[PDB]
Parts: C-alpha cells; sequence; structure tokens
RNA sequence: AAGAACCUUACCAGGUCUUGACAUCCUCUGACAAUCCUAGAGAUAGGACGUCCCCUUCGGGGGCAGAGUGACAGGUGGUGCAUGGUUGUCGUCAGCUCGUGUCGUGAGAUGUUGGGUUAAGUCCCGCAACGAGCGCAACCCUUGAUCUUAGUUGCCAGCAUUCAGUUGGGCACUCUAAGGUGACUGCCGGUGACAAACCGGAGGAAGGUGGGGAUGACGUCAAAUCAUCAUGCCCCUUAUGACCUGGGCUACACACGUGCUACAAUGGACAGAACAAAGGGCAGCGAAACCGCGAGGUUAAGCCAAUCCCACAAAUCUGUUCUCAGUUCGGAUCGCAGUCUGCAACUCGACUGCGUGAAGCUGGAAUCGCUAGUAAUCGCGGAUCAGCAUGCCGCGGUGAAUACGUUCC
C-alpha cells in the first residue's frame, strides 16, 4: 500500500525467488540478510547484481527478495533472473538492450533422472571384452 | 516342492520371525515386495494385465 | 468470528474419477446450501517401482511402473442439515476416498 | 550377547544340574551348540554335534563365555595341493 | 557433423576479463568454484606482495609467453610414428598454455599452492620454468621436423 | 522384448482398468478377493465363456459386471443360475454381491472370443493355416479397420517347432490412440501346447471436450 | 539374489513318516479345535484337563477331523536340442515386406533404384511402375513460459501479533493440480526447378525432430529361463516325496570380474555459520523431556499425515591449528568393554566406546565412461527388510574441459 514497486519471479533448477524493486538506497536484502553476508564473499554475488549495472547504470533501486530451494549458487542465480525479470517489468523500453544481454529465459535445465543400469544418468560404470 | 513350501508357510511358524513374504498367485519365494505381497513376475504379468491405476509407464 | 466447519476430503488413483467425484460431491453442496468452497489442489504423491524384465538374469534391462496418489479438499461455511441428509446417498463413484470431519 | 543374559536352551541346565548333584556321568552328546558354558557346568566333557561327527570337548576353568559349539570346527582343513 | 557452437564464459568481476574466468575453470578441481576463487585472489595478493607490478600485466605477458606457435600431431602412415607440425589455433594456444601452466604449477612442490602458482606465472613472465621449457621442447619437436608437414599431409 | 504387450500400453490413455477400486487399509486383500473371483470366472470360462469381467468395489460392496457373447449360458432358465452363482460368490467374498451381465454386439470382433475360439479349433486338430484364414475371414465379416493374428508352438505336430502369423489392414501398436484390443490363449494338444495371440485395431479414438 | 544367523534352502549329516506336509472321490463315524504334564535336540509319541456346535419328523445339510480303501497326490527329479510364456542381442540401427502390374526359360528383379534433402525408406523431383502394411516420425508422459478455475494442513507481500506464519488477517505472490495458451520453417532475407530442405536474422519462455523418458520393425544367436507359472515326453514313489535338529550355501594356496576407501596441504583436525529436493510412516514413524562419552535406553506428545514424525542436509563459507612425513596422511587387522534386532548373533549380523595403527606417498602391459547440467564430486531417501545395502533404484547440492576432423580403430 506504500510507494509503487515492481516484482519478478525468477527460478533456476528447482530454486525459486521473489524480488521486489522498491526504490531507495539500492542495498540488497536476501532473506532479511545482506548479500555481502548471506553468501560470503562471494564475488559471484556481483554477477547476481550485474544485470542492473549492464542497463544504463544506475538507479539504484532497493531490493527486497525472498528465495527458497536449491543451493547457494542456485538460489543466488534465482535472485539474478528475478531482478532481471523485475527490471524487465520496470520499463518496456529496456527490453531491447536486454536482447543483447540475454539474461532472461531461465533455461529450465536441471540434473537428469537416472537411467536404469546407469549410475550418472548417462555414465556406465564399466565394460570389458572377454 | 512349492506345494510343500506354501504348506510350510500357511501353517503357523513356531516363531513369529519365520514368516517370509510370498505371493498367492505363485508359490515362488524370494524377491517378493512386502507392501503388495506380489511376485515381481506376478506383478509384471498383472501389470500388463493392468490391475491398478495408473500410468504406467516410466513417467517423471 | 472463527468457527469449526465440515471439511470433506477426497482421494483417488484415477483423476477423472476423482474430479467427477468432486463435481458430484460439491453439486449436493450447492443445492440446499450456501457458500460452497471449491476443490483445492493437493501435492499428490506417486510411488515408483522398478522391476526386472527377464525371468532370469539380464538385470541391466528393467521397467518403472508407478502409482500416483491425488488428494483434494472441499469446504462449506454453512453446515445446512438438509444437504447433509442429501449427502447420505452417493451413486458414484465406486472408487473414491471421501472423508468427513467437522 | 546382551543382558540378562546368556541363554542355554534349558534342558542342558537340568541335565548338568542332575549330573552335578549326583552320578557324575561323563561324556554326553548334544545338538544344541548355541548354549554358553556356565560355572556349574565346569569339568564336564560333551560330544559336540558339528554335523558330520560328534567331537568330545573337555571344559577347562578358563572357558565360560565362549560358546560351547565354538570349540569344534565343522570346517575341514585345508584342503590344498602342493604343500611346501 | 560440422563445427559446434561454444558457450562464452561469464566474465570474472576481478579482473573483469573472461580469460581469468577461464583460469577459474581450469584451476578448479572437484567442481569447486570457491576453491578456485580463493586460490585466485590469494594468487593476486601474493603477486602484489613480491616484486611490485600489476597482476594483469605479468599475467598477460605470461599467457603470451606460454602459447606455442606450432604443434606436432603423430600419425602412423607406416613403420613408426610420424608427427606433423602445424600452426596452432589461438584457442588451442591459450588452452595448452593454461593446461601446461596449471599442470607444472601442481608439481612445483611448494608448501603453498598459491605461492607456487605465483612462482610459476613469474617463471612464465621471465621466459623460464617448466612451462616455458616445455613450450621450447614443443618448439624443438616442431620446425626441426616440419619437412614432412611442409605442404603435404 | 522383442514384443511388448500393447495391453500394457493402451491402459490409462485410452482404456480403463479391468478392475478399479480404492485402497485403503488392505490394498492386498481386495486384490486377493478379486483375483479369486478371476479364478472362479475362469472356471466359468470352461463353456459359458466370457470376453471380460469389469470389477468395482466401495467398502463392503462389489460390482463384478460381466460381458459375454452368450448371456443365457450364465442366466439359465428362470434366472436360477445367476442366483446360484451369486450365492457361490457370496459364500466366498464374505460381502454383498450382485453380479451383472452384458451382451456384446458383433461378438466376433472381440479379441478374447476369437482367440478362445481359434484355440478351441486348435483343440479340434483342424489345420492351423486354414483356421487362421477362417479367422481373418470372420473378422472381415465383423468389419474392422485392421486385424492381425498369430500362433506358436507345435503346428500339426510337424517339426521341432514353428510359428506363424497372418494379418490384413493397418495394425499400428505404436499409435497411442489406436485403441487396439489384445488377446492371448493357450491350446493344449497331445503333441504339446499351442501359443495363441491376436491383435484387433478397432480404430482411433477422438478426444472430446465441453 | 529387492536382504543365506535359524527359516529361506534346494544340498549334506543325524533322528522320523508312507493314501502321505498339500488337493479331490468313496465308505465312515464324529463337531472341528485346543489346556498342560511326561520322554525327546526337535520331530513327535505316552496321559489327563477338554471339545461333543449349527439347520432337520429323523433319511439328512454344513465346514472339519479321524479310520480304512482303491484311485491319486507329490518331485527346485531329467529334457529351454519338444515348448507355451517371458527376456537379452545387433538397435531406437532404418530398414523389412506385401497387393497389382511389368520384365526374365527359370531362379529373381522392378516398386525399395536415381537427383536433391533429412536423425530417419524424412520429404521433394524424376523413373515401368502405382499403392499399401510393419517401423522411424507423429500421437503419451515428464520439464520449462503464461492464463484461467480453485486457496487448506500449504503460502506471508501489503497490515497489526509473536520465541515461532505462530495468530488475527490476507488467498495478491510463492506453491499446489484441472482446463487452456504456446513451436508449425511460420515471419523475413538468401540459396535451391518457383520443389523439398538448408543457412542467416527477427519474434519469442523454450526454434528448427526444444531437453529427458516411454515407444525396440521383419528377424538374427536351436541365445537365456523346465528353477516364476504352465507342461509334451522320460524317470522315482514306506522315496528323486514329507517332517525336524545342526550344518553348508560365507570354504581357501590362488586367478579374474565389479564396487568402496585412501595414498593428503585445493589437504587433515577443531569451532562457528549457511543453502536442498524427493521419498517413507499405524504390527508404523516416533518428537520433546530425561539417563549414558558414545550406541542406544527410559518415558511419551503428535501424526492415517501439504498439519506431525523419520530429519540433521553434506560439500561449502568463515576462522583457529598442523607445515610436507608412512604424516594430526589413511584406515586395515586384531584385543577389550558395550549396544540394537531376534527363542537364539560360535559358525555366519549390525552398530558403538576404548585400544592396536596393515598395506598404500597416484599404480607396468593394457583398458572404460562421458558433448553441459553430461563428465567431476558431496550428501539424502526408498524398494529389499525382525535384524543386515560399499549393491540396486531414485532425490537434490556443487559443477567443468574439449569436439580441428573422418587419416586411423
Amino acid at each position: 500500500m506504500a510507494q509503487v514497486q515492481y516484482y519478478g519471479t525468477g527460478r533456476r533448477k528447482s530454486s525459486v525467488a521473489r524480488v521486489r524493486l522498491v526504490p531507495g538506497e539500492g542495498r540488497i536484502v536476501v532473506n532479511n540478510r545482506e548479500i555481502s553476508e548471506h553468501i560470503p564473499s562471494a564475488a559471484l554475488i556481483e554477477d547476481i547484481k550485474q544485470p542492473l549495472t549492464l542497463t544504463e547504470t544506475a538507479g539504484t533501486y532497493d531490493v527486497l527478495v525472498n528465495v527458497h530451494g536449491g543451493g547457494l549458487s542456485g538460489q543466488a542465480g534465482a535472485i539474478r533472473h528475478g531482478i532481471a525479470r523485475a527490471l524487465l517489468e520496470a520499463d518496456p523500453e529496456y527490453r531491447t538492450t536486454l536482447k543483447r544481454a540475454g539474461l532472461l529465459t531461465r533455461d529450465a535445465r536441471m540434473k537428469e533422472r537416472k537411467k536404469y543400469g546407469l549410475k550418472g544418468a548417462r555414465r556406465a560404470p564399466q565394460f570389458s571384452k572377454r | 516342492a512349492k506345494k510343500s513350501m506354501i504348506a510350510k508357510q500357511q501353517r503357523t511358524p513356531k516363531f513369529k520371525v519365520q514368516e517370509y513374504t510370498r505371493c498367492e498367485r505363485c508359490g515362488r519365494p524370494h524377491s517378493v515386495i512386502r507392501k503388495f505381497k506380489l511376485c515381481r513376475i506376478c506383478f509384471r504379468e498383472l501389470a500388463y494385465k493392468g490391475q491398478i491405476p495408473g500410468v504406467k509407464k516410466a513417467s517423471w | 468470528m472463527a468457527k469449526q466447519k465440515i471439511r470433506i476430503r477426497l482421494k483417488a488413483y484415477d483423476h477423472r474419477i476423482l474430479d467427477q467425484s468432486a463435481e458430484k460431491i460439491v453439486e449436493t453442496a450447492k443445492r440446499s446450501g450456501a457458500s460452497v468452497s471449491g476443490p483445492i489442489p493437493l501435492p499428490t504423491e506417486k510411488s515408483v517401482y522398478t522391476i526386472l524384465r527377464a525371468v532370469h538374469k539380464y538385470k541391466d534391462s528393467r521397467e518403472q511402473f508407478e502409482m500416483r496418489t491425488h488428494k483434494r479438499l472441499i469446504d462449506i461455511v454453512n453446515p445446512t442439515p438438509q444437504t447433509v441428509d442429501a449427502l447420505m446417498r452417493l451413486d458414484l463413484p465406486s472408487g473414491v476416498d471421501i472423508e468427513i470431519k467437522l | 550377547s546382551l543382558k540378562k543374559g546368556p541363554f542355554v536352551d534349558g534342558h542342558l541346565m537340568t541335565k548338568i544340574e542332575k549330573l552335578n548333584e549326583t552320578d557324575k556321568k561323563q561324556v554326553v552328546k548334544t545338538w544344541s551348540r548355541r548354549s554358553t558354558i556356565f560355572p556349574q557346568f565346569i569339568g564336564h566333557t560333551i560330544a559336540v554335534y558339528d554335523g558330520r561327527k560328534h567331537v568330545p570337548v573337555f571344559i577347562s576353568e578358563d572357558m565360560v563365555g565362549h560358546k560351547l559349539g565354538e570349540f569344534a570346527p565343522t570346517r575341514t582343513y585345508k584342503g590344498h595341493a602342493s604343500d611346501d | 557433423k560440422g563445427p559446434v557452437a561454444k558457450r562464452d564464459v561469464l566474465p570474472d568481476p576481478i579482473y573483469n576479463s573472461k580469460l581469468v574466468s577461464r583460469l577459474i575453470n581450469k584451476m578448479m578441481i572437484d567442481g569447486k568454484k570457491g576453491k578456485s576463487q580463493t586460490i585466485l585472489y590469494k594468487s593476486f595478493d601474493i603477486i602484489k606482495e613480491r616484486t611490485g607490478n600489476d597482476a594483469m600485466e605479468v599475467f598477460e605477458q605470461a599467457l603470451k609467453n606460454i602459447m606455442p606457435v606450432l604443434e606436432v600431431k603423430a600419425r602412423r602412415v607406416g613403420g613408426a610414428n610420424y608427427q606433423v607440425p602445424v600452426e596452432v589455433r589461438p584457442e588451442r594456444r591459450t588452452t595448452l598454455g593454461l593446461r601446461w601452466l596449471v599442470n607444472y604449477a601442481r608439481l612445483r612442490g611448494e608448501k603453498t599452492m598459491e605461492e607456487r602458482l605465483a612462482n610459476e606465472i613469474l617463471d612464465a613472465a621471465n621466459n623460464t620454468g617448466a612451462a616455458v621449457k616445455k613450450r621450447e621442447d614443443t618448439h624443438k619437436m616442431a620446425e626441426a621436423n616440419k619437412a614432412f608437414a611442409h605442404y603435404r599431409w | 522384448g522383442q514384443k511388448v504387450n500393447p495391453v500394457g500400453l493402451r491402459i490409462g490413455v485410452i482404456r480403463d482398468w479391468e478392475s478399479k477400486w480404492y485402497a485403503g487399509k488392505d490394498y492386498a486383500d481386495f486384490l486377493h478377493e478379486d483375483l479369486k473371483i478371476r479364478e472362479y470366472i475362469s472356471k466359468r470360462l470352461s463353456d459359458a465363456s466370457v470376453s471380460k469381467v469389469e470389477i468395482e468395489r466401495a467398502a463392503n460392496r462389489v460390482n463384478i459386471t460381466i460381458h459375454t457373447a452368450k448371456p443365457g449360458m450364465v442366466i439359465g432358465k428362470g434366472g436360477s443360475e445367476v442366483e446360484a452363482l451369486r450365492k457361490a460368490l457370496n459364500s466366498l467374498t464374505g460381502k454383498r454381491v450382485h453380479i451383472n451381465i452384458l451382451e456384446i454386439k458383433r461378438a466376433d470382433l472381440d479379441a478374447q472370443l476369437v482367440a478362445d475360439n481359434i484355440a478351441r479349433q486348435l483343440e479340434n486338430r483342424v489345420s492351423f493355416r486354414r483356421a487362421q484364414k477362417q479367422q481373418i475371414q470372420r473378422t472381415m465379416r465383423a468389419g474392422a479397420q485392421g486385424v492381425k493374428t498369430m500362433v506358436s508352438g507345435r503346428l500339426g505336430g510337424a517339426d521341432i517347432a514353428r510359428s506363424e502369423y497372418y494379418s490384413e489392414g493397418t495394425v499400428p501398436l505404436h499409435t497411442l490412440r489406436a485403441d487396439i484390443d489384445y488377446a492371448t490363449s493357450e491350446a493344449d494338444t497331445t503333441y504339446g501346447k499351442l501359443g495363441v495371440k491376436v491383435w484387433i485395431y478397432r480404430g482411433e479414438v477422438l478426444p472430446t471436450k465441453k
């Protein structure tokens, strides 16, 4: 009911995130924790924050995001796609530069179900003639 | 000797631990799932026959 | 303002039988009744089973037959006794797991 | 084992009890090797049923907690071809 | 068949360039980006500590110094093997450079893996060490025996 | 395989299970009673014949409906036979029963019946080739988009073994909407048992919506 | 072999039975059945306490036992060179065929070849052939985008509440499962006979059979299974059958196949911190509280389960510490002392505490897997199951390198 804000769901490999681009200081908030703190250190977190920097740079909007599922890198990637789609919902006009950026889609991929007779859902333990 | 075996099983064991699982449709012991008490082959042939829902086969 | 309410639940293997049963079980709720909540989805739990193809060896080849288990819930704010007396009769389906609780 | 306690079938109990109180009979066969040796059982000699043939076994004071059937091995040695 | 598409790596924030990310890919073992991360930043730090110079410069000079100009390729057309020298693809150049780099860095025997990666990359900077010696050995196997691979094949 | 049973594929997407119910505290016991009902209907298969029985149960209730080419064989005169069967089944199931009946039109079209019939012909020691020909002609009289049939084991008692098959019209098992009926049977000649198989392509089913 | 301590178990040894452990017909009495004692390793025999029920004018009805009797029953006995049935294999390779016609003395050929194209006998064009059938493909499921319907036990953003989505409330969103939308070379450009199709670009969540699974064509190997079941033939029957105790299926000088754990500083050890998915649970899961160093125990809430329990995710990150060695590397082997399950853990179970600290410092000849969420690796669950899972089947975490090319295998 406060000042208007955009939001964009972003999942990857069974890890879903809910970003909220409320305008402000631009400090990021993941599960009531700083991104510098929630995943130390971790440099990749800057890659989670890259799409906003690749687009004009910079607001910068404050982010309140709630993520669940997956590992740390996966949920962080969910934060990335989630701020990306939210940035997509910011203005329609930005989407053009975004085609150059890729940085959307969330390509669905996840580890394959194991095949019978196979350990790695592809790998075969051994073969031996005679 | 399957008739002797099913006769051995249907009769009450001297000790409760003794009661190994076996399907009724066939007298073969061993490799019988406990939850449905069916033969793997018994359940196989019934699966082609189709006894329970549903899908069948190799989903997810 | 909160109060205990009857909350019938359904469970079945086949789904067409299940939601046909859902429509039949809410249709009685609609007549001689009020509000009538819809049949909300539940996560559903399948049971996988891998079995050998061959009677003998060749364990490298198998097959996976599985049995999913759907679940559903239905609610109504007004107990309405007349549709409860109507509830006693259920011609369909033979394959359903209705459960009544208040 | 565990607690309360070592478990003879109980027929050996009354047998060795009667043999201890009187008669002092020596050498007796048993099929139940599962029974553990007891202090009351001391000094007796039992033919142990390995299966193929009974093997007589004297009971020294040193043996108690070891199973009575353990002392006689059913296994036949070795058997191997060219020794040395 | 035909040529296959190849994905570009996500750039490393520090030092910006994707090639360092390629190092993050190669140096990594047991699928751990974080262990490669720590060894990378500690590598930049130990480079910062001894003989002061920009890490990106000594790294660039090193990678330029560890890429072979030619490479032989054995082929048994008859009795005994016959290697054929040929100009190397630049991607194959940086690939061989980084692989022999990390491989010889692994065997340096120093108590600290970062310090021996430092000693190794500085050896590449100084036109010395096992990596430059190996590229020189490939240079010896090449040129001296390029005559079979002149313009025949 | 080399040939997976089509009946193991058609179920679910295009056909219903022969015996549907729910479980339940005792999933096995319902299956036991139902398989026993199959064991006694198999005894009823000896002459009265049956293409298939459908079964439904809902706690202290059962719906073992029958469908058969010859309805009067199980009803008897005055309906006494279906009643005596109802008692014979009520004595076993331990629960209320009311067995139902159905009379299939153009019964030769059903795979179970034609397979049992050609199997009886194999019991009659008629030539298997001519019998399969009469099968294709009869099913042609039945009118169908496609039919296939096959026999195995000793054939006329000649040779150590032989297998044969005849077909006409499309028989696409790999089609997922084919609605192909499948049947097996087991002849018992003095020379040995004879394997029997038949495939019936009733035709594609078109999904509906409202 | 999806669990050999007994059972399973079939095989051995010892102790027992012969219409039989199991099914039916006969005559025939009688309910059936159990409660303990005695002897025995059990198997069973010798006794008492005991059954003596239900519908019928007397004939009977009913399971069931017992008795005898001919029949029979029984075999995991032999034969997968008699089979049904089921399953590997080339191979998810694109082929295998038929109808009619033509050609050829005939066998056979044409169609199915040729040109272009495709993962494909895929499509297109032509061709003395025109069609068709079984496959591929499509049709299904799963995954990804979105809408609509439906909001609890699930969900928490906007509001207050609290140790806690926990409780008011919200039913937006995440999430859940039904019905829809969406991909079809279709839009553009180029090539090509203007055909099929390919390439490039746009549109788009996903692009050119999207990813994965299912889907295995005619047939090959007299391939595998008489031992799942069924059974032609042959053989045995007071025994190739049946009951029981104990063994053995786990042998041990060795060879081989296949996994697991390591040979270590990207590491070991300690402390702190943090992110899952899926599955199972009432003869069950068993929280919390308490006892024990530990394993577990005592006791007991809740849960027929989107509520509660199994249950804590592990790698990782953050620091402390060891500083290159048969080591604070690794854990073998064994000793002692406990513990779970079970009538019962000697053969031949698992786990724990303590102690002991093999070999191995990356492995010859040779050989295997895998083109991206694959390989690499870390934990979790389940089927199995009284107990026993380094095997198998799944679940998720972290997550690459390379593909010039068809010279060679």
